[PDB]
Protein backbone atom coordinates (compact mmCIF):
# COMPACT_ATOMS: atom_id res chain seq x y z
CA UNK A 1 0.00 0.00 0.00
CA UNK A 2 3.08 2.46 -0.40
CA UNK A 3 1.78 4.68 2.67
CA UNK A 4 3.07 2.02 4.73
CA UNK A 5 5.79 1.36 2.76
CA UNK A 6 7.20 4.60 2.66
CA UNK A 7 9.90 6.21 4.25
CA UNK A 8 9.82 9.31 6.92
CA UNK A 9 12.39 11.18 3.89
CA UNK A 10 9.91 9.88 1.36
CA UNK A 11 6.63 10.80 3.18
CA UNK A 12 7.81 14.21 4.03
CA UNK A 13 8.71 14.73 0.21
CA UNK A 14 5.16 13.82 -0.92
CA UNK A 15 3.17 15.85 1.54
CA UNK A 16 5.63 18.84 0.95
CA UNK A 17 4.81 17.76 -3.31
CA UNK A 18 1.20 17.86 -3.00
CA UNK A 19 0.96 21.22 -1.13
CA UNK A 20 -1.82 23.80 -2.74
CA UNK A 21 -0.80 26.65 -4.09
CA UNK A 22 -1.76 30.24 -2.21
CA UNK A 23 -4.68 31.54 -3.37
CA UNK A 24 -5.60 35.26 -4.11
CA UNK A 25 -9.38 36.92 -3.10
CA UNK A 26 -11.44 39.42 -5.25
CA UNK A 27 -10.57 41.94 -2.08
CA UNK A 28 -11.09 45.47 -4.57
CA UNK A 29 -9.45 47.97 -2.26
CA UNK A 30 -11.51 51.23 -3.62
CA UNK A 31 -14.78 48.95 -2.59
CA UNK A 32 -16.11 50.26 1.03
CA UNK A 33 -16.21 47.15 3.67
CA UNK A 34 -19.18 45.77 4.76
CA UNK A 35 -19.61 42.74 6.73
CA UNK A 36 -21.79 41.02 3.45
CA UNK A 37 -18.81 41.69 1.34
CA UNK A 38 -15.95 40.43 3.97
CA UNK A 39 -18.02 37.73 4.73
CA UNK A 40 -18.50 36.97 1.29
CA UNK A 41 -14.62 37.22 0.42
CA UNK A 42 -14.11 35.05 3.00
CA UNK A 43 -15.85 32.49 1.39
CA UNK A 44 -15.26 32.76 -2.26
CA UNK A 45 -11.79 31.93 -0.88
CA UNK A 46 -12.31 29.30 1.15
CA UNK A 47 -14.56 27.76 -1.23
CA UNK A 48 -11.84 27.75 -4.36
CA UNK A 49 -9.74 26.13 -1.64
CA UNK A 50 -11.56 23.60 -1.20
CA UNK A 51 -11.10 22.62 -4.91
CA UNK A 52 -7.56 22.25 -4.45
CA UNK A 53 -8.04 21.01 -0.90
CA UNK A 54 -9.73 17.66 -1.96
CA UNK A 55 -7.76 16.86 -4.62
CA UNK A 56 -4.37 17.77 -2.05
CA UNK A 57 -6.59 15.15 -0.04
CA UNK A 58 -5.89 12.40 -2.39
CA UNK A 59 -2.36 12.62 -2.59
CA UNK A 60 -2.32 12.21 1.38
CA UNK A 61 -1.04 8.67 1.36
CA UNK A 62 -3.15 6.18 2.48
CA UNK A 63 -6.32 8.35 1.71
CA UNK A 64 -7.08 6.90 -1.17
CA UNK A 65 -7.41 3.33 0.00
CA UNK A 66 -9.73 3.95 1.75
CA UNK A 67 -13.31 3.50 0.90
CA UNK A 68 -14.88 6.70 -0.92
CA UNK A 69 -17.78 6.89 1.70
CA UNK A 70 -14.94 7.14 4.32
CA UNK A 71 -13.12 10.06 2.04
CA UNK A 72 -16.15 11.81 2.29
CA UNK A 73 -17.13 11.62 5.76
CA UNK A 74 -13.00 12.70 7.05
CA UNK A 75 -13.05 15.59 4.53
CA UNK A 76 -16.35 17.10 5.62
CA UNK A 77 -15.65 16.54 9.24
CA UNK A 78 -11.72 18.16 8.39
CA UNK A 79 -12.52 21.04 6.15
CA UNK A 80 -12.35 23.71 8.42
CA UNK A 81 -9.89 22.42 10.35
CA UNK A 82 -7.65 22.60 7.62
CA UNK A 83 -8.24 25.95 6.15
CA UNK A 84 -7.75 27.36 9.86
CA UNK A 85 -4.21 25.43 10.21
CA UNK A 86 -3.65 26.55 6.51
CA UNK A 87 -4.54 30.25 6.99
CA UNK A 88 -2.51 30.03 10.53
CA UNK A 89 0.98 28.95 8.68
CA UNK A 90 0.28 31.31 6.60
CA UNK A 91 -0.10 34.05 9.27
CA UNK A 92 3.36 33.08 11.19
CA UNK A 93 5.26 35.99 9.66
CA UNK A 94 2.84 38.52 10.28
CA UNK A 95 2.14 39.25 13.81
CA UNK A 96 -1.04 40.36 14.79
CA UNK A 97 -2.16 39.92 11.32
CA UNK A 98 -3.75 37.04 9.45
CA UNK A 99 -2.95 36.93 5.76
CA UNK A 100 -6.40 34.74 4.41
CA UNK A 101 -4.41 35.90 0.85
CA UNK A 102 -1.79 37.80 0.16
CA UNK A 103 -3.95 40.83 -1.08
CA UNK A 104 -6.08 40.21 1.81
CA UNK A 105 -4.28 40.70 5.09
CA UNK A 106 -6.39 41.38 7.94
CA UNK A 107 -5.26 42.58 11.79
CA UNK A 108 -7.99 42.58 14.82
CA UNK A 109 -9.87 45.89 14.27
CA UNK A 110 -10.73 44.40 11.05
CA UNK A 111 -12.68 41.30 12.15
CA UNK A 112 -15.03 43.35 14.71
CA UNK A 113 -16.46 44.25 11.13
CA UNK A 114 -18.22 40.69 11.41
CA UNK A 115 -20.22 40.26 14.85
CA UNK A 116 -18.53 37.31 16.60
CA UNK A 117 -15.52 37.37 14.27
CA UNK A 118 -13.43 39.24 16.97
CA UNK A 119 -12.84 36.20 19.38
CA UNK A 120 -12.18 34.15 16.24
CA UNK A 121 -9.66 36.06 14.82
CA UNK A 122 -8.36 36.38 18.36
CA UNK A 123 -8.22 32.26 18.40
CA UNK A 124 -6.56 32.24 15.22
CA UNK A 125 -3.83 34.81 16.01
CA UNK A 126 -2.81 32.97 19.20
CA UNK A 127 -2.59 29.89 17.31
CA UNK A 128 -0.10 31.52 14.77
CA UNK A 129 1.59 33.28 17.36
CA UNK A 130 2.00 30.03 19.12
CA UNK A 131 3.64 28.29 15.85
CA UNK A 132 5.96 31.39 15.63
CA UNK A 133 6.89 30.91 19.48
CA UNK A 134 7.56 27.20 18.52
CA UNK A 135 9.33 27.87 14.96
CA UNK A 136 6.97 25.15 13.27
CA UNK A 137 8.76 23.79 9.90
CA UNK A 138 7.39 23.70 6.98
CA UNK A 139 7.65 19.54 7.18
CA UNK A 140 6.05 19.47 10.62
CA UNK A 141 3.16 21.74 9.26
CA UNK A 142 2.55 19.32 6.54
CA UNK A 143 2.19 16.39 8.80
CA UNK A 144 -0.10 18.09 11.43
CA UNK A 145 -2.27 18.70 8.33
CA UNK A 146 -2.21 15.10 7.26
CA UNK A 147 -3.14 13.85 10.77
CA UNK A 148 -5.70 16.50 11.00
CA UNK A 149 -7.35 14.92 7.43
CA UNK A 150 -7.10 11.18 8.62
CA UNK A 151 -7.90 11.81 12.68
CA UNK A 152 -10.80 14.48 12.76
CA UNK A 153 -13.52 12.09 11.27
CA UNK A 154 -12.04 9.14 12.44
CA UNK A 155 -13.99 7.89 15.65
CA UNK A 156 -17.61 9.42 13.99
CA UNK A 157 -17.36 6.60 11.16
CA UNK A 158 -20.31 -2.59 9.58
CA UNK A 159 -17.21 -5.23 10.14
CA UNK A 160 -15.89 -1.95 8.16
CA UNK A 161 -13.36 -1.59 11.22
CA UNK A 162 -10.27 -3.01 8.93
CA UNK A 163 -10.51 0.80 7.26
CA UNK A 164 -10.14 2.52 11.16
CA UNK A 165 -7.08 0.04 11.58
CA UNK A 166 -5.87 1.50 8.13
CA UNK A 167 -6.22 5.09 8.65
CA UNK A 168 -4.06 4.11 12.36
CA UNK A 169 -1.23 2.71 10.96
CA UNK A 170 -1.01 5.65 8.32
CA UNK A 171 -1.26 7.95 11.28
CA UNK A 172 1.25 6.04 13.47
CA UNK A 173 3.60 6.12 10.49
CA UNK A 174 3.27 9.92 10.13
CA UNK A 175 4.19 10.29 13.94
CA UNK A 176 7.24 8.35 13.17
CA UNK A 177 7.85 11.34 10.51
CA UNK A 178 7.64 13.79 12.85
CA UNK A 179 9.92 12.36 15.59
CA UNK A 180 12.53 11.49 12.17
CA UNK A 181 12.66 15.49 11.54
CA UNK A 182 12.95 16.51 15.21
CA UNK A 183 15.93 14.11 15.67
CA UNK A 184 17.65 15.48 12.65
CA UNK A 185 16.81 18.84 13.71
CA UNK A 186 19.30 18.15 17.10
CA UNK A 187 16.69 17.09 19.49
CA UNK A 188 16.97 15.16 22.55
CA UNK A 189 14.75 12.32 23.11
CA UNK A 190 13.18 14.58 25.53
CA UNK A 191 12.94 17.10 23.82
CA UNK A 192 11.45 15.14 20.69
CA UNK A 193 8.45 13.39 23.07
CA UNK A 194 8.03 17.51 24.26
CA UNK A 195 7.70 18.58 20.96
CA UNK A 196 5.78 16.26 19.56
CA UNK A 197 3.19 16.43 22.36
CA UNK A 198 3.18 20.67 22.03
CA UNK A 199 2.35 20.11 18.58
CA UNK A 200 -0.53 17.84 18.72
CA UNK A 201 -2.11 19.01 21.62
CA UNK A 202 -2.16 22.48 19.45
CA UNK A 203 -4.54 20.33 17.24
CA UNK A 204 -7.02 20.49 20.10
CA UNK A 205 -7.47 24.02 19.56
CA UNK A 206 -7.87 24.04 16.37
CA UNK A 207 -10.98 21.92 16.67
CA UNK A 208 -12.58 23.98 18.89
CA UNK A 209 -11.84 26.75 16.27
CA UNK A 210 -13.21 24.85 13.88
CA UNK A 211 -16.35 23.96 15.53
CA UNK A 212 -16.80 27.69 16.74
CA UNK A 213 -16.70 28.70 13.30
CA UNK A 214 -18.93 26.14 12.14
CA UNK A 215 -21.08 27.56 14.85
CA UNK A 216 -21.46 30.76 13.18
CA UNK A 217 -21.58 29.65 9.55
CA UNK A 218 -24.25 27.63 9.98
CA UNK A 219 -26.29 30.38 11.75
CA UNK A 220 -25.60 32.94 9.28
CA UNK A 221 -26.39 30.57 6.59
CA UNK A 222 -29.69 30.72 8.34
CA UNK A 223 -29.61 34.63 8.43
CA UNK A 224 -29.60 34.20 4.10
CA UNK A 225 -27.52 38.04 4.02
CA UNK A 226 -24.62 36.07 3.31
CA UNK A 227 -24.72 33.45 0.64
CA UNK A 228 -22.40 30.13 0.78
CA UNK A 229 -21.33 28.36 -2.38
CA UNK A 230 -23.07 24.79 -3.20
CA UNK A 231 -19.70 23.04 -1.87
CA UNK A 232 -19.27 24.78 1.22
CA UNK A 233 -23.35 24.44 2.20
CA UNK A 234 -22.73 20.68 1.84
CA UNK A 235 -20.07 20.10 3.84
CA UNK A 236 -21.86 22.70 6.54
CA UNK A 237 -24.89 20.15 6.73
CA UNK A 238 -22.50 17.68 7.17
CA UNK A 239 -22.01 19.06 10.74
CA UNK A 240 -25.82 19.29 11.40
CA UNK B 1 -24.63 12.19 -5.76
CA UNK B 2 -22.90 14.78 -3.15
CA UNK B 3 -20.30 17.40 -4.39
CA UNK B 4 -17.73 16.24 -2.34
CA UNK B 5 -18.33 12.66 -3.55
CA UNK B 6 -18.44 13.16 -7.21
CA UNK B 7 -15.12 15.33 -7.04
CA UNK B 8 -13.31 12.43 -4.55
CA UNK B 9 -14.27 10.33 -7.66
CA UNK B 10 -13.14 12.43 -11.06
CA UNK C 1 9.51 29.19 41.53
CA UNK C 2 6.77 26.63 40.62
CA UNK C 3 7.33 23.48 42.41
CA UNK C 4 5.82 21.19 40.02
CA UNK C 5 8.52 21.23 37.88
CA UNK C 6 10.92 19.88 40.50
CA UNK C 7 8.80 16.73 40.92
CA UNK C 8 9.98 13.35 39.82
CA UNK C 9 7.51 11.46 36.72
CA UNK C 10 6.61 8.97 40.29
CA UNK C 11 6.43 11.85 42.80
CA UNK C 12 3.93 13.84 39.50
CA UNK C 13 1.68 10.59 38.87
CA UNK C 14 1.13 9.52 43.00
CA UNK C 15 0.51 13.06 43.43
CA UNK C 16 -1.95 13.17 40.52
CA UNK C 17 -3.35 9.82 41.22
CA UNK C 18 -4.22 10.93 45.10
CA UNK C 19 -6.20 13.98 43.64
CA UNK C 20 -8.82 11.75 41.82
CA UNK C 21 -12.33 12.76 42.89
CA UNK C 22 -14.65 10.23 44.06
CA UNK C 23 -17.40 8.04 42.19
CA UNK C 24 -20.55 9.96 42.64
CA UNK C 25 -24.16 8.17 42.48
CA UNK C 26 -27.14 8.76 41.06
CA UNK C 27 -30.59 9.32 42.95
CA UNK C 28 -31.84 5.89 43.96
CA UNK C 29 -35.30 5.66 42.21
CA UNK C 30 -36.06 4.24 39.01
CA UNK C 31 -37.93 4.59 32.60
CA UNK C 32 -36.62 7.62 32.03
CA UNK C 33 -38.50 10.53 30.17
CA UNK C 34 -36.32 13.49 28.37
CA UNK C 35 -36.80 15.49 31.77
CA UNK C 36 -35.94 12.78 34.06
CA UNK C 37 -32.65 11.65 32.45
CA UNK C 38 -31.82 15.52 32.00
CA UNK C 39 -32.22 16.06 35.30
CA UNK C 40 -30.17 12.64 36.56
CA UNK C 41 -27.39 14.02 33.96
CA UNK C 42 -27.17 17.55 35.47
CA UNK C 43 -27.59 16.68 39.26
CA UNK C 44 -24.49 15.01 39.01
CA UNK C 45 -22.24 16.90 36.92
CA UNK C 46 -23.61 19.74 39.13
CA UNK C 47 -22.09 17.68 42.29
CA UNK C 48 -19.03 16.60 40.27
CA UNK C 49 -17.97 19.61 39.23
CA UNK C 50 -17.50 20.58 43.00
CA UNK C 51 -14.85 17.76 43.06
CA UNK C 52 -13.77 18.78 39.94
CA UNK C 53 -12.53 22.33 41.70
CA UNK C 54 -10.62 20.18 44.57
CA UNK C 55 -9.28 17.87 42.28
CA UNK C 56 -7.88 20.98 39.81
CA UNK C 57 -6.00 23.08 42.97
CA UNK C 58 -4.32 19.61 43.40
CA UNK C 59 -3.10 19.59 40.19
CA UNK C 60 0.75 20.32 40.09
CA UNK C 61 1.63 23.83 38.99
CA UNK C 62 -2.56 24.69 38.89
CA UNK C 63 -1.65 26.48 42.48
CA UNK C 64 0.74 28.95 40.91
CA UNK C 65 -1.82 30.39 38.81
CA UNK C 66 -4.04 33.92 39.37
CA UNK C 67 -7.31 33.31 40.57
CA UNK C 68 -8.67 34.39 36.77
CA UNK C 69 -6.47 32.28 35.17
CA UNK C 70 -7.71 29.25 37.22
CA UNK C 71 -11.42 30.07 36.51
CA UNK C 72 -10.30 30.67 32.89
CA UNK C 73 -8.99 26.86 32.46
CA UNK C 74 -11.79 25.67 34.65
CA UNK C 75 -14.47 27.01 32.42
CA UNK C 76 -12.78 26.33 29.38
CA UNK C 77 -12.19 22.43 30.38
CA UNK C 78 -15.08 21.68 32.68
CA UNK C 79 -16.97 19.41 30.36
CA UNK C 80 -14.30 18.03 28.38
CA UNK C 81 -12.94 16.81 32.50
CA UNK C 82 -15.92 15.07 32.89
CA UNK C 83 -16.39 13.49 29.62
CA UNK C 84 -13.16 12.14 29.96
CA UNK C 85 -14.23 11.43 33.46
CA UNK C 86 -17.17 9.35 31.91
CA UNK C 87 -15.42 7.59 29.50
CA UNK C 88 -12.90 5.95 31.65
CA UNK C 89 -15.51 4.62 33.86
CA UNK C 90 -16.95 3.18 31.02
CA UNK C 91 -13.79 1.37 29.87
CA UNK C 92 -15.20 -1.77 31.20
CA UNK C 93 -18.52 -2.02 29.84
CA UNK C 94 -18.31 -1.84 26.46
CA UNK C 95 -21.63 -0.70 24.86
CA UNK C 96 -22.52 1.19 28.25
CA UNK C 97 -21.77 4.43 29.61
CA UNK C 98 -20.97 4.54 33.47
CA UNK C 99 -22.34 7.87 34.12
CA UNK C 100 -22.65 6.20 37.88
CA UNK C 101 -22.65 2.88 39.48
CA UNK C 102 -26.21 3.17 39.91
CA UNK C 103 -26.59 4.61 36.65
CA UNK C 104 -25.68 2.65 34.13
CA UNK C 105 -26.66 3.63 30.49
CA UNK C 106 -26.65 1.78 26.70
CA UNK C 107 -27.17 3.33 23.83
CA UNK C 108 -30.30 3.10 23.70
CA UNK C 109 -31.57 5.11 26.29
CA UNK C 110 -29.89 8.07 24.58
CA UNK C 111 -33.15 8.04 22.05
CA UNK C 112 -34.69 9.39 25.38
CA UNK C 113 -33.12 13.05 25.00
CA UNK C 114 -33.00 14.46 21.38
CA UNK C 115 -29.76 14.65 20.14
CA UNK C 116 -28.86 12.91 23.04
CA UNK C 117 -28.06 9.42 20.59
CA UNK C 118 -25.19 11.18 18.83
CA UNK C 119 -23.55 12.15 21.58
CA UNK C 120 -24.12 8.79 23.16
CA UNK C 121 -22.08 7.29 20.20
CA UNK C 122 -19.16 9.58 20.01
CA UNK C 123 -18.31 9.06 24.14
CA UNK C 124 -18.89 5.09 23.89
CA UNK C 125 -16.35 5.56 20.13
CA UNK C 126 -13.81 6.83 22.40
CA UNK C 127 -14.67 4.56 25.59
CA UNK C 128 -14.18 1.50 23.11
CA UNK C 129 -10.96 3.24 21.51
CA UNK C 130 -9.87 3.87 25.46
CA UNK C 131 -10.43 0.34 26.03
CA UNK C 132 -8.41 -1.69 23.15
CA UNK C 133 -5.73 0.69 23.79
CA UNK C 134 -6.00 -0.83 27.47
CA UNK C 135 -5.57 2.10 28.49
CA UNK C 136 -4.07 2.58 32.07
CA UNK C 137 -5.42 4.58 35.35
CA UNK C 138 -1.69 6.49 35.68
CA UNK C 139 -1.97 7.73 31.96
CA UNK C 140 -5.60 8.86 32.36
CA UNK C 141 -4.84 10.87 35.19
CA UNK C 142 -2.00 12.68 33.07
CA UNK C 143 -4.52 13.24 29.56
CA UNK C 144 -6.83 14.67 32.22
CA UNK C 145 -5.12 17.03 33.74
CA UNK C 146 -3.08 17.93 30.46
CA UNK C 147 -6.87 18.74 29.25
CA UNK C 148 -7.23 21.14 32.23
CA UNK C 149 -4.04 23.25 31.40
CA UNK C 150 -4.11 22.72 27.91
CA UNK C 151 -8.13 23.66 26.46
CA UNK C 152 -7.82 27.28 27.27
CA UNK C 153 -4.35 28.17 27.09
CA UNK C 154 -4.36 29.87 24.10
CA UNK C 155 -7.31 32.06 25.10
CA UNK C 156 -5.31 33.89 27.49
CA UNK C 157 4.77 34.67 32.23
CA UNK C 158 1.79 32.29 33.10
CA UNK C 159 1.79 30.38 29.54
CA UNK C 160 5.20 29.57 29.85
CA UNK C 161 4.48 27.99 33.30
CA UNK C 162 1.59 26.26 31.74
CA UNK C 163 3.44 25.11 28.94
CA UNK C 164 6.43 24.14 31.25
CA UNK C 165 4.27 21.66 33.39
CA UNK C 166 2.65 20.48 30.07
CA UNK C 167 5.93 19.13 29.39
CA UNK C 168 6.26 17.72 32.81
CA UNK C 169 2.99 15.60 31.88
CA UNK C 170 4.26 14.64 28.90
CA UNK C 171 7.81 13.55 30.89
CA UNK C 172 5.21 11.54 32.74
CA UNK C 173 3.34 9.89 30.37
CA UNK C 174 6.61 8.63 28.37
CA UNK C 175 8.10 7.40 31.59
CA UNK C 176 5.08 5.74 32.28
CA UNK C 177 4.97 3.96 28.96
CA UNK C 178 9.14 3.52 29.19
CA UNK C 179 7.79 1.81 32.73
CA UNK C 180 5.37 -0.62 30.82
CA UNK C 181 8.24 -2.09 28.52
CA UNK C 182 7.39 -0.32 25.39
CA UNK C 183 9.87 0.47 22.84
CA UNK C 184 10.87 4.44 22.05
CA UNK C 185 8.98 3.90 18.76
CA UNK C 186 5.80 2.28 20.46
CA UNK C 187 6.44 5.06 23.19
CA UNK C 188 6.13 8.20 20.95
CA UNK C 189 3.56 6.18 18.45
CA UNK C 190 1.35 5.83 21.78
CA UNK C 191 1.69 9.30 23.08
CA UNK C 192 0.63 10.92 19.68
CA UNK C 193 -2.39 8.39 20.45
CA UNK C 194 -3.38 9.39 23.35
CA UNK C 195 -3.31 12.81 22.43
CA UNK C 196 -5.15 12.75 19.39
CA UNK C 197 -8.01 11.41 21.42
CA UNK C 198 -7.85 14.69 22.95
CA UNK C 199 -9.09 16.38 20.03
CA UNK C 200 -12.37 14.07 19.69
CA UNK C 201 -12.84 14.81 23.26
CA UNK C 202 -12.77 18.56 22.74
CA UNK C 203 -15.41 18.02 19.66
CA UNK C 204 -17.40 16.00 22.07
CA UNK C 205 -17.56 18.88 24.51
CA UNK C 206 -18.53 21.76 22.08
CA UNK C 207 -21.10 19.68 20.35
CA UNK C 208 -22.23 19.24 24.00
CA UNK C 209 -21.74 22.52 25.11
CA UNK C 210 -23.66 23.40 22.38
CA UNK C 211 -26.99 21.22 23.37
CA UNK C 212 -26.73 22.66 26.44
CA UNK C 213 -27.10 25.99 25.79
CA UNK C 214 -30.46 24.98 23.55
CA UNK C 215 -31.69 23.12 26.40
CA UNK C 216 -31.36 26.20 28.68
CA UNK C 217 -33.67 28.30 26.38
CA UNK C 218 -35.92 25.53 26.35
CA UNK C 219 -36.08 26.27 29.88
CA UNK C 220 -37.79 22.58 30.35
CA UNK C 221 -34.23 21.95 32.74
CA UNK C 222 -33.72 23.40 35.62
CA UNK C 223 -29.71 24.51 35.60
CA UNK C 224 -27.90 25.20 38.80
CA UNK C 225 -26.69 28.34 39.06
CA UNK C 226 -23.01 26.90 38.87
CA UNK C 227 -23.77 25.42 35.80
CA UNK C 228 -24.66 28.72 34.18
CA UNK C 229 -22.05 30.47 35.30
CA UNK C 230 -20.02 27.69 33.49
CA UNK C 231 -22.10 27.46 30.27
CA UNK C 232 -22.57 30.90 29.91
CA UNK C 233 -18.46 31.02 30.20
CA UNK C 234 -19.10 29.48 26.46
CA UNK C 235 -22.39 31.18 25.43
CA UNK C 236 -20.24 33.65 23.70
CA UNK C 237 -20.75 33.79 21.08
CA UNK D 1 -19.39 37.59 41.42
CA UNK D 2 -18.98 34.11 40.59
CA UNK D 3 -19.72 30.43 42.27
CA UNK D 4 -16.46 29.32 40.91
CA UNK D 5 -14.50 31.66 43.02
CA UNK D 6 -15.73 30.97 45.71
CA UNK D 7 -15.05 27.21 45.10
CA UNK D 8 -11.21 27.83 44.34
CA UNK D 9 -10.78 30.00 47.21
CA UNK D 10 -12.72 27.26 49.63
C1 LIG E 1 -11.66 32.11 9.24
C2 LIG E 1 -12.89 31.49 8.61
C3 LIG E 1 -12.89 31.08 7.32
C4 LIG E 1 -11.61 30.77 6.55
C5 LIG E 1 -10.52 30.15 7.15
C6 LIG E 1 -9.38 29.88 6.41
C7 LIG E 1 -9.33 30.21 5.06
O1 LIG E 1 -8.18 29.94 4.31
C8 LIG E 1 -10.42 30.82 4.46
C9 LIG E 1 -11.56 31.09 5.20
C10 LIG E 1 -14.18 30.93 6.56
C11 LIG E 1 -14.48 29.72 5.96
C12 LIG E 1 -15.66 29.56 5.26
C13 LIG E 1 -16.54 30.62 5.15
O2 LIG E 1 -17.74 30.46 4.43
C14 LIG E 1 -16.24 31.84 5.74
C15 LIG E 1 -15.06 32.00 6.45
C16 LIG E 1 -14.17 31.42 9.42
C17 LIG E 1 -14.91 30.25 9.46
C18 LIG E 1 -16.08 30.18 10.20
C19 LIG E 1 -16.52 31.29 10.90
C20 LIG E 1 -15.79 32.47 10.87
N1 LIG E 1 -16.23 33.61 11.59
C21 LIG E 1 -17.58 34.06 11.54
C22 LIG E 1 -18.08 34.88 12.55
C23 LIG E 1 -19.39 35.32 12.50
C24 LIG E 1 -20.21 34.95 11.45
C25 LIG E 1 -19.72 34.13 10.44
C26 LIG E 1 -18.41 33.69 10.49
C27 LIG E 1 -14.61 32.53 10.13
C1 LIG F 1 -22.74 13.49 28.89
C2 LIG F 1 -23.07 14.91 29.31
C3 LIG F 1 -22.97 15.28 30.61
C4 LIG F 1 -22.08 14.56 31.61
C5 LIG F 1 -20.84 14.06 31.25
C6 LIG F 1 -20.05 13.41 32.19
C7 LIG F 1 -20.50 13.28 33.49
O1 LIG F 1 -19.70 12.62 34.45
C8 LIG F 1 -21.73 13.78 33.86
C9 LIG F 1 -22.52 14.42 32.91
C10 LIG F 1 -23.78 16.44 31.13
C11 LIG F 1 -23.13 17.50 31.75
C12 LIG F 1 -23.85 18.57 32.23
C13 LIG F 1 -25.23 18.59 32.11
O2 LIG F 1 -25.97 19.68 32.60
C14 LIG F 1 -25.89 17.53 31.50
C15 LIG F 1 -25.16 16.45 31.01
C16 LIG F 1 -23.69 15.85 28.29
C17 LIG F 1 -23.26 17.16 28.21
C18 LIG F 1 -23.82 18.02 27.27
C19 LIG F 1 -24.82 17.56 26.42
C20 LIG F 1 -25.25 16.25 26.51
N1 LIG F 1 -26.27 15.78 25.63
C21 LIG F 1 -27.44 16.54 25.34
C22 LIG F 1 -28.12 16.33 24.15
C23 LIG F 1 -29.25 17.06 23.86
C24 LIG F 1 -29.72 18.02 24.75
C25 LIG F 1 -29.04 18.23 25.94
C26 LIG F 1 -27.90 17.50 26.24
C27 LIG F 1 -24.68 15.39 27.44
Amino acid sequence: SLALSLTADQMVSALLDAEPPILYSEYDPTRPFSEASMMGLLTNLADRELVHMINWAKRVPGFVDLTLHDQVHLLECAWLEILMIGLVWRSMEHPGKLLFAPNLLLDRNQGKCVEGMVEIFDMLLATSSRFRMMNLQGEEFVCLKSIILLNSGVYTFLKSLEEKDHIHRVLDKITDTLIHLMAKAGLTLQQQHQRLAQLLLILSHIRHMSNKGMEHLYSMKCKNVVPLSDLLLEMLDAHR
Amino acid sequence: HKILHRLLQD
